[PDB]
């Protein structure tokens, strides 16, 4: 029934049912792993972390997953602080001068200086190089996040750390379709950097405002939309000169300088 | 417009 409720996008109803199942079979690690993922979809971060902790104690073979997603949940708090203009994220790879105005714009937004923040973003965008490439086989002249607070920047979690990766530093990105429920929140990825470095990563798959301001459909990534505030919720969306591609429909992204 | 989504209508996914 919980799977059915989830399919229908009835998150609260699903949560009710699943917690009753766990209460009935408290030693069942499979149910608690389901519950952690559902809690994460709903943005109940501390309760999600609680379930992970219990899973690690019930099944020591799940401990690597537990470490990975416990730190991923920690990163969502860091995410909030970065977009609130209160924290500088880790920057991956070669330094990019135009990242600084992007970050400063977040601070200026926080202080109600939206026009000045807009000016800094316009400058950052102008300075960031248009790098051609392809999404699978489909060419583009440039690519960015539909979120103007990022533009040509990818949010990543690497080794449990929240970071910004300028797309100009990226050679290729590979992802698969989401498979587990937690993949709607953090999509596993392989990244190769232009200067050679390669690493596995998690990609925060929804916009940061989704948990608080989105509806159930948004939290499940079944829509992308912009709030009256001007901020996006729902599934991450990439835009190019030629079209747009939602994250869960991306498989391979290659840049060719 | 470089890096800009021209459309901000709600998207179905």
């Amino acid at each position: 029934i919980a799977e059915e409720l989830l399919r229908a996008g009835r998150l609260d109803d699903a949560l009710k049912a699943l917690q009753e199942q766990v209460r009935s079979q408290p030693s069942n690690a499979t149910l608690r792993i389901f519950l952690f993922q559902l809690l994460a979809v709903m943005g109940q971060w501390a309760r999600a972390q609680n379930q992970l902790k219990v899973v690690g104690e019930l099944d020591a073979s799940a401990l690597p997953m537990v470490q990975t997603y416990s730190t991923a949940i920690d990163c969502e708090a860091l995410r909030r602080e970065v977009f609130a203009g209160r924290l500088t994220p880790v920057i991956l790879g070669q330094p990019a001068e135009w990242i600084a105005p992007l970050l400063q714009a977040l601070s200026l937004d926080a202080e109600g200086h939206g026009e000045a923040a807009q000016a800094l973003r316009e400058q950052a965008f102008d300075a960031a190089p248009a790098v051609p490439g392809r999404i699978g086989e489909a060419p583009f002249a440039w690519l960015a996040d539909a979120d103007t607070r990022l533009g040509p920047v990818l949010e990543v979690i690497v080794n449990g750390r929240y970071a910004w990766l300028p797309m100009s530093n990226l050679r290729s990105l590979k992802v698969e379709a989401p498979s587990d429920l937690r993949d709607l929140v953090w999509l596993p990825a392989e990244l190769t950097l232009a200067n050679g470095g390669a690493t596995v990563a998690l990609l925060p798959a929804r916009y940061a405002e989704t948990v608080e301001h989105g509806d159930d459909a948004a939290r499940l990534g079944r829509k992308t939309e912009w709030l009256d505030s001007g901020l996006p919720v729902g599934q991450r969306l990439f835009v190019t000169d030629a079209g747009e591609t939602a994250l869960f429909d991306l498989r391979e992204l290659d840049f060719e300088p | 417009q470089k890096f800009i989504a021209r459309n901000r209508a709600p998207r179905v996914q």
